[PDB]
DNA sequence: GGTACAACTTGACGACATAGCGTGA
DNA sequence: ACGGAGTCGCGACTCCGTTATCACGCTATGTCGTCAAGTTGTACC
C-alpha cells in the first residue's frame, strides 16, 4: 500500500540496515491525534513518494519497539538515517509543517 | 479545692526535669507563681491540699502530669509521691463526658479556630473556644529563632525554663479554670443547688451522677493499662517478615511471568476539542498541548536575517499547537484495583456491581466470581487475592507507619494509648498503635502473630519465670441486653430461653449456617437492620432467601418490631422525603443509658445501636472497674513488681498477666463474681455469664 | 547592533485529600 | 418520591420502601502549592 504496516520483528530486519530516510509513526487505538495526523500522512506518502519511507507501528500489538525507543508522548514522529534516530518531534503536526520538517532534514 | 499544671521536658519516656507549676486556689483567690527550685515547696502544697481533703484538678492529669510528677519525685528528691485517686480531678475526662458529639456542632463555629483545631479536646482548642488564647509559646518560640537567624528545632522549646514559659503555664491554669466553670455550668450531669466549688471530695463524689466516678475510674485504670503496657516477641516478627518478605518476591515474579506491560494516559493538563468545529469530547483520556516551539529558531546572522542561511533546528522536539498524549510506561502493579480491573477487561470478563464514580466492585467476592477462558490466569487470580493478603499483613506488620517494629520501645513492650470514651456510643477507640487490628485465629499467619502475642515474653524480676495469660470474655452480651429490654414486652421467655445452650450455635442449627462466626454476623446483620441485598450477601444466597430467613425469623421473635415501633413512637417526631435525602425531626437528641449519660444519637435506623452498644460498653467499663477494686480488696497488688497487670481491653474481653495458675484461677473468680455483683445491682432481669480461659498467649486464651 | 529584563513555560518535587477495601468486636 | 412490585379485571393502577453498625489503616491516585531554569518578546540607547 501507501504506508507500510510494520511489527517488531519486521521493524528490526526492514528498518536499521534499509538504506534509506525512513518515517516511523507511533499511534494507538483510543487516540486519536493520530486520526488527525493520519489523512495527512496519506497525502505526504503520495506527495513525496520515490524519496523516504513512511511506515506506522502500534504501541500497543507491539509492546517490543516502543519501549526499547522510550516514547513520552504519542503521536511522534521518527526520521531514520540509515536506520538509526537522527531527528524526531513529538506532537500532531500540519501538513506545511511537516513539508517544512521534510525539508529541513534533506 | 486548686488547679494545678505543670510543665516537663519530655513526655513520660524522656521526663527529668521540672520547670514550673502554677496553682491557683478558691480559698485565696490568688495566683502562686513558683520556680524551677521550688519543686519541693509544689509537692508540699500538693501533699498540704490532700491532708486539707481538697480537690486538686489537672487537665489529662491521670495520663500525664501524676505518672510525670511521680517519676519527677523519684528521680530528683527519692520521696514517695504517690497522690490518691480520688483527690484528682480530670478536665478531659469531664469534657469527654459532657460535650460527647462535637464533630456535628464545631462548623458554624470556625470562622475562631484556626482550622487545625477540628474537633479537638486539647488544651489550646478550648483556649481558643472560649476566646482567651494570648499567642502560642511554640510560635512564640519560632518567631524567637527567627528572629535570631538559626534554623528551628522542634524540641528546644522544652529545654529553657523563661518568662514565656512561665506566661504559657498562666494562660494555661486560666483556660483549665474557665473551661473547668464552664463544665460546671450543667445541669443535667451535676446538680447546681449545691456549689461544688466549696465541698469535701466526698461530698462531690457522692452528689454527682454515677457517671462522673465511672468515667474517672475507667481513666485511672487506663492510665494504669497504658504504664504496664503489653509484650512482643521481636525475634517471631523478624522471621515472620522475612518469610513475607521472600513469598512476597516469589508471587510478584508468578504475577510478572504471568502478566504483561502497558502505557497509561496519566499527564495530560490542557483541553481537547472537535477538530473539525471545537465541541469538547469526554470520550478521549486527557492529553496536552503545548504553547512554545517550532522548527526554526531566531535569526542571529544577517543571511539568516535574509533568509539564505537556515536556522538552528528543533533541539526541544515540541511544537507550539501540535496536541499530543504524554504517556507513561507502567508496569503492572497487582497492588492496583485500577491495574487489576484493566487486565480483567483486556481478559474478557465484563463487570456488573458498579461504584458511585463508574469504576466497578473490585473485592473477593467478585475475585471468586470472575470466570475467564484461560486457566494460567484463572489460576493466577488466586495469586493475586494471596498477593493483596500478604501485602496487607506486611503493611500491618513492618512496612506501615504505625508499625510494630517501630513502635515497641526498648523494653519489650508495646505501649498504645486508649481513648476511654472515644465515640459517641461510648466504646472506647485505639490510638495509633492499633490493637483492634489484631487478626484472628482463622486468618493465614494470624495464629502466628497471636501467637507472638503472650505474657510469657516478660521473666519475673526476681525469680526471671514466664508469666501464665489468664483471658476472659464474655458471651452473648448485646442479646442478653436485647433480653432485658424487652423482658418488659415479653415476660421474660426469650430471657428464658437464651440461658439454655449457646444461643449462636443454636441459631447456626437454625438457620443452617457453616461456622459459628458466620452464624453471630448473621445475627447481628439481622439486629441491627439489614438489606435483603446485604442479608443474601452473608448468607452466601439471593434476597429472596434472605426475606425468607428475615420473615422466619421475625416471625419468631415478633417482640422486636413491637420494640423498634416504641422507639420510634418516643423519640422520632416527623419524617420528611426527599429524593436523595430524609428530612427526620426528632426533638430528642439523645437517649438515657444506664447510668444516666446523654448518649448522642445519629440516625432513627441507628438509634437501636445507640442504645445497645453503649449497653454493653457501660456493662464492660463497671465489670473491669469493679473487677480491678476487688482484687486489690483481696490483698494482691497491681503491677509489675506485684501479681498481675492488665494489658488488653479491646473489645469485651480481658487480658491479665497474673504470676501463677493459682492466681489467674482467683481472677478469672473474682471476674464471676464482680459479673454477679453488677447482674444483680443494675437490676439485670437474665443472668450474665462469663469464660475464662488460662494460656501462655492469644493462641489458647481465644 | 546590541543588551538587559521579565513574565511564560516546562519539568520536577512534595504536601494533601479522597477510595474502596481490609481487620476487629 | 420515584423505582419495585402487589394487584384489577397480562398491561397498567396503585401501594410500599429506603440503608449494618461504631473504631483505625493503607496503598493509589488526582490536585495543587513551590521551585530551577531557559526563553522569548521587547523596549531603548
Ligand atoms: C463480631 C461483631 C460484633 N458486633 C458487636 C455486637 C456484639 O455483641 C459485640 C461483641 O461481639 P462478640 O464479643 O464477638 O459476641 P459474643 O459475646 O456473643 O461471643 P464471644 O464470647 O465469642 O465473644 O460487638 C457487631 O456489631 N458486628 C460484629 O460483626
Ligand atoms: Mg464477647
Amino acid at each position: 500500500d501507501k504506508i507500510i504496516h510494520l511489527t517488531d520483528d519486521s521493524f528490526d530486519t526492514d528498518v536499521l540496515k534499509a538504506d534509506g530516510a525512513i518515517l516511523v509513526d507511533f499511534w494507538a487505538e483510543w487516540c486519536g491525534p493520530c486520526k488527525m495526523i493520519a489523512p495527512i500522512l496519506d497525502e505526504i506518502a503520495d506527495e513525496y513518494q520515490g524519496k523516504l519511507t513512511v511506515a506506522k507501528l502500534n504501541i500497543d500489538q507491539n509492546p517490543g519497539t516502543a519501549p526499547k525507543y522510550g516514547i513520552r508522548g504519542i503521536p511522534t514522529l521518527l526520521l531514520f538515517k540509515n536506520g538509526e534516530v537522527a531527528a524526531t518531534k513529538v506532537g500532531a503536526l500540519s501538513k506545511g509543517q511537516l513539508k517544512e520538517f521534510l525539508d529541513a532534514n534533506l | 479545692m486548686i488547679v494545678s499544671d505543670i510543665e516537663a521536658n519530655a513526655l513520660l519516656e524522656s521526663v527529668t526535669k521540672f520547670h514550673c507549676g502554677v496553682i491557683y486556689d478558691y480559698s485565696t483567690a490568688e495566683y502562686v507563681s513558683y520556680r524551677p527550685s521550688d519543686f519541693g515547696a509544689y509537692l508540699d502544697a500538693l501533699e498540704a491540699e490532700v491532708a486539707r481533703g481538697g480537690l486538686i484538678v489537672f487537665h489529662n492529669g491521670h495520663k500525664y502530669d501524676v505518672p510525670a510528677l511521680t517519676k519527677l519525685a523519684k528521680l530528683q528528691l527519692n520521696r514517695e509521691f504517690h497522690l490518691p485517686r480520688e483527690n484528682c480531678i480530670d478536665t478531659l475526662v469531664l469534657s469527654r463526658l459532657i460535650h460527647s458529639n462535637l464533630k456535628d456542632t464545631d462548623m458554624g463555629l470556625l470562622r475562631k479556630l484556626p482550622g487545625k483545631r477540628f474537633g479537638s479536646h486539647a488544651l489550646e482548642a478550648w483556649g481558643y473556644r472560649l476566646g482567651e488564647m494570648k499567642g502560642e509559646y511554640k510560635d512564640d518560640f519560632k518567631r524567637m529563632l527567627e528572629e535570631q537567624g538559626e534554623e528551628y528545632v522542634d524540641g528546644m522549646e522544652w529545654w529553657n525554663f523563661n518568662e514565656e514559659m512561665m506566661d504559657y503555664n498562666v494562660q494555661d491554669v486560666v483556660v483549665t479554670k474557665a473551661l473547668l466553670e464552664k463544665l460546671l455550668s450543667d445541669k443535667h450531669y451535676f446538680p447546681p443547688e449545691i456549689d461544688f466549688t466549696d465541698v469535701g471530695y466526698t461530698t462531690f463524689w457522692s452528689e454527682s451522677l454515677e457517671a462522673v466516678d465511672i468515667e474517672h475510674r475507667a481513666a485511672w485504670l487506663l492510665a494504669k493499662q497504658e504504664r504496664n503496657g503489653f509484650p512482643f516477641d521481636t525475634k517471631a516478627i523478624e522471621e515472620l517478615y522475612v518469610e513475607l518478605a521472600a513469598r512476597r518476591s516469589e508471587l510478584l515474579r508468578k504475577l510478572t511471568e504471568t502478566f504483561g506491560s502497558w502505557y497509561q494516559p496519566k499527564g495530560g493538563t490542557e483541553m481537547f476539542c472537535h477538530p473539525r468545529t471545537g465541541k469538547p469530547l469526554p470520550k478521549y483520556p486527557r492529553i496536552k498541548t503545548p504553547k512554545v516551539g517550532g522548527i526554526f529558531k531566531k535569526p542571529k546572522n544577517k543571511a539568516q536575517r535574509e533568509g539564505r542561511e537556515p536556522c538552528e533546528l528543533d533541539t526541544r522536539e515540541y511544537v507550539a499547537g501540535a496536541p499530543y498524549t504524554p504517556v507513561e510506561h507502567v508496569v503492572f502493579n497487582p497492588s492496583s484495583r485500577d491495574h487489576i480491573q484493566k487486565k480483567l477487561q483486556e481478559a474478557g470478563w465484563v463487570p456488573t456491581k458498579y461504584t458511585d464514580k463508574g469504576a466497578p466492585v473490585v473485592d473477593d467476592e467478585v475475585l471468586e466470581g470472575v470466570r475467564v477462558d484461560d486457566p494460567e490466569k484463572q489460576a493466577a487470580i488466586d495469586l493475586i487475592k494471596e498477593y493483596l493478603m500478604i501485602q496487607k499483613r506486611i503493611g500491618q506488620s513492618a512496612e506501615g507507619d504505625k508499625a510494630w517494629l517501630r513502635y515497641v520501645a526498648e523494653d519489650g513492650k508495646i505501649h498504645g494509648s486508649v481513648n476511654p470514651n472515644g465515640a459517641v456510643t461510648g466504646r472506647a477507640t485505639h490510638a495509633f498503635p492499633n490493637l483492634a487490628q489484631i487478626p484472628g485465629v482463622r486468618s493465614p499467619y494470624g495464629e502466628q502473630c497471636r501467637a507472638a502475642f503472650g505474657a510469657e515474653h516478660h521473666l519475673d524480676g526476681i525469680t526471671g519465670k514466664p508469666w501464665v495469660q489468664a483471658g476472659i470474655d464474655a458471651s452473648g452480651l448485646e442479646l442478653r441486653c436485647l433480653a432485658h429490654f424487652m423482658a418488659r414486652f415479653d415476660n421474660g421467655e426469650y430471657a428464658h430461653e437464651i440461658l439454655n445452650g449457646d444461643i449462636h450455635t443454636k441459631n447456626q442449627i437454625a438457620a443452617e449456617l457453616p461456622t459459628r462466626d458466620n452464624a453471630k454476623t448473621f445475627i447481628y446483620g439481622f439486629l441491627y437492620g439489614a438489606g435483603d441485598e446485604k442479608i443474601g450477601q452473608i448468607v452466601g444466597a439471593g434476597k429472596e432467601r434472605g426475606k425468607e430467613l428475615k420473615k422466619k425469623f421475625l416471625e419468631n421473635t415478633p417482640a422486636i418490631a413491637a420494640l423498634r415501633e416504641s422507639i420510634q413512637q418516643t423519640l422520632v417526631e416527623s419524617s420528611q422525603w426527599v429524593a436523595g435525602e430524609q428530612q427526620v425531626k426528632w426533638k430528642r437528641r439523645w437517649i438515657k443509658g444506664l447510668d444516666g449519660r446523654k448518649v448522642h444519637v445519629r440516625s432513627p435506623h441507628a438509634a437501636l445501636n445507640t442504645l445497645l452498644q453503649s449497653a454493653g460498653a457501660l456493662i464492660c467499663k463497671l465489670w473491669i472497674i469493679k473487677t480491678e477494686e476487688m482484687l486489690v480488696e483481696k490483698g494482691l497488688k497491681h503491677g509489675w513488681d506485684g501479681d498481675f497487670a492488665y494489658m488488653a481491653w479491646v473489645h469485651d474481653e480481658i487480658q491479665v498477666g497474673c504470676r501463677t495458675e493459682e492466681i489467674a484461677q482467683v481472677v478469672i473468680e473474682t471476674a464471676q463474681e464482680a459479673m454477679r455483683w453488677v447482674g444483680d445491682h443494675w437490676n439485670f432481669r437474665c443472668l450474665l455469664d462469663t469464660e475464662g480461659k488460662m494460656g501462655p498467649n492469644w493462641a489458647i486464651c481465644h
